[PDB]
């Protein structure tokens, strides 16, 4: 990194004049693919000779799949404990008064089959997600050898999460709309209605600067928040390495 | 407490296979050492009974692998213990929701066979009501901000209230501060502040 | 043993046989009448059965996995199958998802809380005549916040809640003999 | 294996089918092989040659 | 019999391997159930928890098989020199702040709040007093204004 000595004297302070309002794009896995596997069909495929000499190690088959069984409901859970910490589904307000905050690329749009926001969807189109296959191809088209199809005739099944991707997407929008419209409050119990500048407020008296700044400065940090928003964007719609 | 009696289940199921798992011959003519010993001599029974050793010591490293497993999973799960000891039994947990729905006030442990119980004791406000609000106050010029708690207005009068609890008091020099003239604020409204 | 198919592949001469990525064959010319055939297994893995416990009942779902209602005799072999299977592979109570055919289980537009998950937001229990049924999940009750620029709610209450929660912390220490457990008292 | 389920989603694993019927499909050529020609030979060569 | 015994030890790898990456997904998943709690439900006090900065909100967004956090953050970014001091001796008294520090452009001396340069003038709510001015290291000589 950069060399960088910093100035130290016993009665020398530097006090900031200004702000930026960052906002900071990360990324947590939360749930894998739940995954199945077939003994007789991927040991002994279809012949009944192979599969009389398997049964006496059916001890061994049972206990894969009760391992397999319990990773996938583990990932069940993962996305549950993660996606429904709230059972109380908010619905955003028709109306956009946010003191001068833009949030429409964080909110679901109404114009898509799907409930997903802007951000949302570049998120999505950013993965390929390839393990999706209809049988039946596989019995027909085969000449094309693809891999999902030896898996299948090889026991090899990919179960499909239990939480769709739209209920996820309407889970992240209840937590949206009850961050925004009531704050912290939700959380802990009911959700209790504050207009957002005075949330804001609340969030600026929580970090050790005073709430009157804000109010100083209101319209220019909503612009930055903006702004900021906007940089995520295109840093989502450029490059695949995030 | 289906976690724990499912960590009681998951260890005696695993011992119970393990012992299952000895009737498997693994390739030898028979799982049982005893037949192997007297149908062939040591001749033959040596090429048996290594087939048997292979196939039994496999079993063991599979079952102790599936123990380390578990293992790893019960540290977690005790380092979770010991963070929420330390935090919520012994401190106060600012952390939203670390220790229970609510605002943390205490916790209480109880033992339990191979685990913890935690009794999260929280405050959770309940009868809500609706009111006017109002970011500051402009006095004769100057912009009230509260110092704590936010100005509510019942219809007729302002009131500085607390933020989690309504018990509202006069607007007052001391519980507001001042800072610049009362127009670039958003939202401000007109009222007198009283001054002892 | 295995389902014999028609397909296209251009064989040299001198072979006679085709061998996919896990070795086992599964393209070979028939010696009479010179052509391909590709060998598939006659069975597939997906299919998933879906119980309320015994104790309770006998009844049990089929949910035969990315298969289409209309296709689902073909992929299972019905015909073969005995006739026990056959009233689980076709009937009035055929339900269509994005996971698979479900077979067994009345579909009800009602939500309720998800008792048995089954898959892609279909959860299925057993009602009360009695008989198992398949839904969508409800993700919790819709409730709209009110929000305005000058409008804030204030607690004049409070309740003093007390969760009990659990964790583990330790597990059953465990000692293995190698002696004992492989060799059990033989010296050889 | 077990004789009692509890409520829930199993994966099962396939016994359901079987076989019935069987299938060949050889050349069909005619010619008996010539068995008289190796073993009713008049005279065998040196094991040399 | 030696095909079986072999293709069920690759398929005991598969599995333990699958249940590695279990437990490591299991952690992943955990550290963002804290964070939705912790930084979307509420404010963070923890440094760097969420994001670079003092974290003032958070918002989920759904990912395949995955979650994003939008962390926004305060920044403090222009700053300046100031010549301080811990207290300010009145007469013979101490004064020390209540919230902020003692800062001087060159002529006078304000009280200013920790992250943000609002000067006020010297004042007796804002300071505190706390026995005589002699022990304290560092402290500067002046008045104090009193309404
Ligand atoms: C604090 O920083 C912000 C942006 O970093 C400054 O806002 C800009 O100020 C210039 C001139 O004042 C304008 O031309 C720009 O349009 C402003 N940008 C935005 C988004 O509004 C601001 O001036 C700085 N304030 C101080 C005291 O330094
Ligand atoms: C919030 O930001 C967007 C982009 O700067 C503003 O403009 C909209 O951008 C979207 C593209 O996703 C278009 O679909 C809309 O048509 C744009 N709005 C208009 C009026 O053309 C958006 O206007 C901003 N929100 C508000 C309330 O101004
Ligand atoms: C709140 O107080 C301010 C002044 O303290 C009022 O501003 C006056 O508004 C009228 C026009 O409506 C002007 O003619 C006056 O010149 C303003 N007074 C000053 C000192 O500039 C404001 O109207 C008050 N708000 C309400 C709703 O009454
Ligand atoms: C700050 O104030 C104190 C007294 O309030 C000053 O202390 C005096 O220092 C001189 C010698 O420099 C002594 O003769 C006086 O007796 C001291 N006054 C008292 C009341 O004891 C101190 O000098 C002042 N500091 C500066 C830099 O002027
Ligand atoms: C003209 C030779 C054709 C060679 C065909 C090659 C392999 C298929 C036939 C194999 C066995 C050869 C005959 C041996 C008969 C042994 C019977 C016995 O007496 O016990
Ligand atoms: C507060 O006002 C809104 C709209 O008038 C209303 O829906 C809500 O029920 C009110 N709060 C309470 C506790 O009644
Ligand atoms: C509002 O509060 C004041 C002071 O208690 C009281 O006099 C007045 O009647 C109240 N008005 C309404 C509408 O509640
Ligand atoms: C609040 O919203 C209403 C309409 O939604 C509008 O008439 C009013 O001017 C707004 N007030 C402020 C301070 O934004
Ligand atoms: C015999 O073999 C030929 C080619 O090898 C094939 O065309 C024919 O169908 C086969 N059957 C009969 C009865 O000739
Ligand atoms: C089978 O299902 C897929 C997707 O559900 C669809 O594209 C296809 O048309 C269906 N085929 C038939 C014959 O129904
Ligand atoms: C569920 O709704 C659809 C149309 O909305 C309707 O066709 C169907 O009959 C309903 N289900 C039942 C059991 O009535
Ligand atoms: C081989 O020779 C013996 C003796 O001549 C004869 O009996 C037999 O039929 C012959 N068998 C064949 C296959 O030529
Ligand atoms: C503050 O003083 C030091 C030393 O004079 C200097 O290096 C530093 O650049 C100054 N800070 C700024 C923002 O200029
Ligand atoms: C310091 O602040 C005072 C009050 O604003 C001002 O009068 C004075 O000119 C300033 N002096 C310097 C060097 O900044
Ligand atoms: C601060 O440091 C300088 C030299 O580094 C020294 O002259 C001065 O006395 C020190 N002041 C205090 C209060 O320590």
């Amino acid at each position: 990194g950069a060399e960088n000595s910093v100035a130290y004297s016993n009665n020398s302070i530097a006090i900031p004049t200004n702000f930026t309002i960052s906002v900071t794009t990360e990324i947590l896995p939360v749930s894998m693919t739940k995954t199945s596997v077939d003994c007789t069909m991927y040991i002994c495929g279809d012949s009944t000779e192979c599969s009389n000499l398997l049964l006496q190690y059916g001890s061994f088959c049972t206990q894969l799949n009760r391992a397999l069984t319990g990773i996938a409901v583990e990932q069940d859970k993962n996305t549950q404990e993660v996606f429904a910490q709230v059972k109380q589904i908010y619905k955003t307000p028709p109306i956009k008064d946010f003191g001068g905050f833009n949030f429409s690329q964080i909110l679901p749009d109404p114009s898509k089959p799907s409930k997903r926001s802007f951000i949302e969807d570049l998120l999505f189109n950013k993965v390929t997600l390839a393990d999706i296959k209809q049988y039946g191809d596989c019995l027909g088209d085969i000449a094309a050898r693809d891999l999902i199809c030896a898996q299948k005739f090889n026991g090899l099944t990919v179960l499909p999460p239990l939480l769709t991707d739209e209920m996820i997407a309407q889970y992240t929008s209840a937590l949206l709309a009850g961050t925004i419209t009531s704050g912290w409050t939700f959380g802990a119990g009911a959700a209790l209605q504050i207009p957002f500048a005075m949330q804001m407020a609340y969030r600026f008296n929580g970090i050790g600067v005073t709430q009157n700044v804000l109010y100083e400065n209101q319209k220019l940090i909503a612009n930055q928040f903006n702004s900021a928003i906007g940089k995520i964007q295109d840093s989502l719609s450029s490059t695949a390495s995030a | 407490l289906g976690k724990l009696q499912d960590v009681v289940n998951q260890n005696a199921q695993a011992l119970n296979t393990l012992v299952k798992q000895l009737s498997s011959n693994f390739g030898a003519i028979s799982s049982v050492l005893n037949d192997i010993l007297s149908r062939l001599d040591k001749c033959e029974a040596e090429v048996q009974i290594d087939r048997l050793i292979t196939g039994r010591l496999q079993s063991l490293q599979t079952y102790v692998t599936q123990q380390l497993i578990r293992a790893a999973e019960i540290r977690a799960s005790a380092n979770l213990a010991a963070t929420k000891m330390s935090e919520c039994v012994l401190g106060q947990s600012k952390r939203v929701d670390f220790c229970g729905k609510g605002y943390h006030l205490m916790s209480f442990p109880q033992s339990a066979p191979h685990g913890v119980v935690f009794l999260h004791v929280t405050y959770v406000p309940a009868q809500e009501k609706n009111f006017t609000t109002a970011p500051a106050i402009c006095h004769d010029g100057k912009a009230h901000f509260p110092r704590e708690g936010v100005f509510v207005s019942n219809g007729t009068h302002w009131f500085v209230t607390q933020r989690n609890f309504y018990e509202p008091q006069i607007i007052t020099t001391d519980n507001t501060f001042v800072s610049g003239n009362c127009d670039v604020v958003i939202g401000i409204v007109n009222n007198t502040v009283y001054d002892p | 043993t295995g389902v014999l198919t028609e397909s296209n592949k251009k064989f040299l001469p001198f072979q006679q046989f085709g061998r996919d990525i896990a070795d086992t064959t599964d393209a070979v010319r028939d010696p009479q009448t010179l052509e391909i055939l590709d060998i598939t297994p006659c069975s597939f893995g997906g299919v998933s059965v879906i119980t309320p416990g015994t104790n309770t009942s006998n009844q049990v779902a089929v949910l035969y996995q990315d298969v289409n209602c209309t296709e689902v005799p073909v992929a299972i072999h019905a015909d073969q199958l005995t006739p026990t299977w056959r009233v689980y592979s076709t009937g009035s109570n055929v339900f269509q998802t994005r996971a698979g055919c479900l077979i067994g289980a009345e579909h009800v537009n009602n939500s309720y809380e998800c008792d048995i998950p089954i898959g892609a937001g279909i959860c299925a229990s057993y009602q009360t005549s009695q008989s198992i049924i398949a839904y969508t999940m409800s993700l919790g009750a819709e409730n709209s916040v009110a929000y305005s620029n000058n409008s804030i709610a204030i607690p004049t209450n409070f309740t003093i809640s007390v969760t009990t929660e659990i964790l583990p912390v330790s597990m059953t220490k465990t000692s293995v003999d190698c002696t004992m457990y492989i060799c059990g008292d033989s010296t050889e | 294996k077990s004789f009692t389920v509890e409520k829930g989603i199993y994966q099962t694993s396939n016994f359901r089918v079987q076989p019935t019927e069987s299938i060949v499909r050889f050349p069909n050529i005619t010619n008996l092989c010539p068995f008289g020609e190796v073993f009713n030979a008049t005279r065998f060569a040196s094991v040399y040659a």
